[PDB]
RNA sequence: CUUGAGUCUCGUAGAGGGGGGUAGAAUUCCAGGUGUAGCGGUGAAAUGCGUAGAGAUCUGGAGGAAUACCGGUGGCGAAGGCGGCCCCCUGGACGAAGACUGACGCUCAGGUGCGAAAGCGUGGGGAGCAAACAGGAUUAGAUACCCUGGUAGUCCACGCCGUAAACGAUGUCGACUUGGAGGUUGUGCCCUUGAGGCGUGGCUUCCGGAGCUAACGCGUUAAGUCGACCGCCUGGGGAGUAC
């Protein structure tokens, strides 16, 4: 049941922080495809916009750092 | 890889119709302008290897693109190897 | 795995959310995992291991089920 | 000959996936199986539990018609899926009926809120409600008496999630589950859901528009351990649950049933 | 010694031994037990039973600080994980945070080598 | 030539500054016939985590299809710039014009 | 001549390669604060570190190495192998239609190149780990297993080495022969009336039919039915050794 086929999304966006808030953990942690039902495809680019927005300080890394 | 704009180029000089792109000297000539810029790519990057591995296939292959061309009709050959200056 | 707890919350409870925090996070098997070095091919092994039984589990007991014991 | 064609594309114009054309007669009953034949590859094993009609006997002998459901096939022998579940799309077409003159009129007797409104059961089926409305105003029916004739007035539906909140008084007055996941979170939502599969350590009851919960196996009851699930609840059964702990992100509403 | 209202406890839950630390909230250490030092060796230490007793002891320890509300940031893997919070909490503080304070590298530096036993 | 997706932060106490900044780097774009599809003054905010010791700072996201020589020099600008804290130029397949969820 | 082989057009996914940047966590050390008697370790110990203030705890700094989650009998690569982001240069694969060339192909002794780890050379680097080594245990003994330390090395640059259970223990290329359940990546149509429906390509995991097989098993990715080329085997040891 993934949604980005349903929306038909062409990439995923780092910047759209919400949208990469869902499929975080409550501890930073990206969630696994099994739990989500993400697509394969859409997983990867997932997790790469989530590490990119991690860089740029949007996303944490992890709950506890500072 | 190539450049579309160049690819073009220069299937219109060396080929008769310029629509064909797949005449043996065009194939020729693309894998030749190819070797080329590929010879600065691995002149900075030595270790490369992987890339050059296609490098030598496409060398191989025009080789081989060569050999027909000469067997077939010696002269258009020899007209060829002025034109991109191969020493054989 | 960071816990606050709320107004008029029981100790109990608030330990059973941080240790259900705790395990959902997994965190003391990420330690037990890096507690020594696991050699590269250990861990395919392992990992290759753990899926073909998987396999095993989901599908020859299925068929297995399909017969009754008695 | 294309007689044969004609007939297989003619017996596919005359029947329909879902349990929607009641085509299967009841062709033998025997406690605690009744069995149907709904022009499909094999006869269904029905339970008797769907079957029984509001104070636990049953209403139909040979030869009567209910559809059941389909788009599953074959787990191995058998044919379908329950046709209460075909009641459920009558459920649905009456409740939509009210859209046509905004007003659907039964009989919807709410006594307390379960997960905030009022629960409301119509004939045979009992449905859950959001807060407000079990009363138009802030009548409160408590004071009712309990389990009182009015009707349903609808306030709130949640159109995916088959939660449906009615008016029981006051006969004048006339991807997508998971990112605001946080309707039945705050502790404790009571909700009404049908569980799935027990899983040995499980039960799986999940209802609420493409979710799964657990009550897995340690409340479920008031004994731990020795408990099995299959024998202490059901299959295919809605139930008392709520949520006691939601993940959004790792997809776990962790339910409970010992409440 | 100057009192405070609220302050920390770290746990440091090791295999072998727990070790109770009490601080204030800024980072400076009003106490410290541990199962080692409570009378516990060996066998005896690595339990849960060692670990709140050292964690009784260290709360006996900052009396004089007047402590009353405490959040608490648990360490390492061991059994004194949960009973230490539990002792704590029978004590008598406020326990306001319980945290998860386990340093996980994100694939850093190498283990040592795996024991052949 | 080719289409990048700037996204480079600056130091809050720098936040005034901020435009001359942003009107030089335009600047440079132009020189080269480079164009610049979009362009968004984020502003201040909240850090995910400090960097630098410091917890808010000042985003602005940019969008240009221009030369690799001056992007390559809009990066040396920026890593020895002191004002901007961090930068990530980032390459894109088309001019992605319509701006972006959050200024939404 | 166009079926094989190749080129051109548009896309697609990718830990494919090379270069250069950068991020965060964690370990180690240094400096400082708080603080006080243990820490550490094991089956149990002891060596070891500690009142010259350790361990714990907080602040600041240094440096190296590797990239948690994602992550998957997932992906890419001829194989070896490849995993944080970014950029630069770069090789291949696949699909969609067309257009072109017109057998240009397959295989390959010698030959040439790539080729894990360890190892060597020169110059750098050195956090963690750790052959060697030292001590403590265990033991009859313990030149081991366990513990405390610990140097080569592991890291980088440029050379050499050319081997591994370098394995699918299965040479490469092509054709043909019942099926099912998946994964992944395209793509055509279809009311996408919805996560779908019907196809059609590539790669890939498992089960299994005929057939094959000493059996085990393989089974459209063959170990089946055939063709082309190569490599290799001829009892065990002596020996992959001597010259």
């Amino acid at each position: 049941f993934c949604r980005f086929t349903a929306e038909g999304v062409q990439e995923i966006d780092y910047k759209d922080i919400a949208t990469l808030k869902n499929y975080i953990t409550e501890s930073g942690k990206i969630v696994p495809s099994r739990i989500t039902g993400t697509r394969a495809k859409y997983q990867r680019q997932l997790a790469r916009a989530i590490k990119r927005a991690r860089y740029l300080s949007l996303l944490p890394y992890t709950d506890r750092h500072q | 890889s190539l450049s579309t704009e160049a690819t073009a180029k220069i299937v219109s000089e060396f080929g008769r119709d310029a629509n064909d792109t797949g005449s043996t000297e065009v194939q020729v000539a693309l894998l030749t302008a190819q070797i080329n810029h590929l010879q600065g790519h691995f002149a900075e990057h030595k270790k490369d290897h992987h890339s050059r591995r296609g490098l030598l296939r496409m060398v191989s292959q025009r080789r081989k693109l060569l050999d027909y061309l000469k067997r077939k009709d010696v002269a258009r050959y020899t007209q060829l190897i002025e034109r991109l200056g191969l020493r054989r | 795995p960071v816990i606050k707890v709320r107004e008029n919350e029981p100790f109990d409870v608030a330990l059973r959310r941080f240790k259900r925090s705790c395990e959902k996070a997994g965190v003391l098997a990420e330690v037990r995992r890096r507690e020594f070095y696991e050699k590269p091919t250990t861990e395919r092994k392992r990992a290759k291991a753990s899926a073909v039984k998987r396999h095993a589990k989901k599908l020859a007991r299925e068929n297995a089920r399909r017969t009754r014991l008695y | 000959e294309s007689f044969a064609q004609l007939f297989e594309e003619s017996l596919k114009e005359i029947e329909t996936r879902p349990g929607s054309i009641v085509r299967g007669v009841v062709v033998a009953i025997d406690k605690d199986v009744v069995l149907v034949d709904a022009g499909l590859k094999s006869e269904s094993a029905i339970p008797a539990e769907q079957f029984k009609n509001a104070q636990g006997e049953l209403e139909i002998q040979v030869g009567d018609e209910v559809d059941v459901a389909l788009d599953a096939v074959e787990d191995g022998f058998g044919e379908t899926l329950l046709s209460r579940e075909k009641a459920k799309r009558h459920e649905a077409w009456i409740t939509l009926e009210k859209a046509y003159e905004d007003a659907e009129t039964v009989t919807g007797v709410i006594n307390g809120k379960v997960k905030g409104g009022f629960t409301v059961e119509l004939n045979g089926i009992r449905a859950f409600l959001p807060g407000s409305l079990v009363d138009v105003r802030p009548v409160r029916d408590t004071l009712h008496l309990e389990g009182k004739e009015l009707e349903f007035k609808v306030i709130k539906l949640d159109q995916k999630r088959n939660n449906v909140v009615v008016s029981r008084r006051a006969v004048i007055e006339s991807e997508d589950p998971w990112v605001a996941i946080a309707k039945r979170y705050p502790e404790g939502t009571k909700l009404t859901g049908r569980v799935t599969n027990l899983t040995d350590y499980g039960c799986f009851v999940e209802i609420e528009e493409g979710v799964e919960g657990l009550v897995h196996v340690s409340e479920m009851d008031w004994t731990n351990k020795n408990i099995h699930p299959s024998k202490v609840v059901n299959v295919g059964d809605v139930v008392e649950v709520m949520v006691l702990d939601i993940d959004e992100e790792r997809r776990r509403i962790s339910l409970g049933l010992k409440q | 010694r100057k009192q405070v209202s609220d302050g920390v406890a770290h746990i440091h839950a090791s295999f072998n031994n727990t070790i109770v630390t009490i601080t204030d909230r800024q980072g400076n250490a009003l106490g410290w037990a541990t199962a080692g030092g409570s009378g516990f060796r060996g066998s005896r230490k690595s339990t849960p039973f060692a670990a709140q007793v050292a964690a009784e002891r260290c709360a006996d320890a900052v009396k004089e600080y007047g402590i009353k509300n405490l959040e608490v940031m648990v360490k390492g893997p061991g059994p004194g994980r949960e009973s230490t919070i539990r002792a704590l909490n029978a004590a008598g503080f406020r326990i306001t945070n319980i945290t998860d304070v386990t340093p996980i590298p994100h694939n850093g530096c190498r283990p040592p080598k795996k024991r052949r036993v | 030539m080719r289409h990048y997706e700037i996204v480079f932060m600056v130091h809050p106490d720098q936040s005034e500054q901020v435009p001359g900044m942003i009107e030089r780097y335009t600047a440079a774009i132009t020189g080269a016939e480079g164009k610049i599809h979009r362009l968004e003054d984020w502003g201040r905010r909240q850090l995910a985590y400090p960097i630098n010791k410091l917890h808010k700072a000042h985003y602005v996201l940019m969008n240009v299809e221009a030369p690799q020589e001056v992007i390559d020099e809009l990066e040396t600008t920026f890593r020895f710039n002191d004002a901007v804290i961090r930068s990530m130029v980032m390459r894109t397949k088309h001019a992605v014009t319509e701006a972006s969820p959050m200024v939404k």
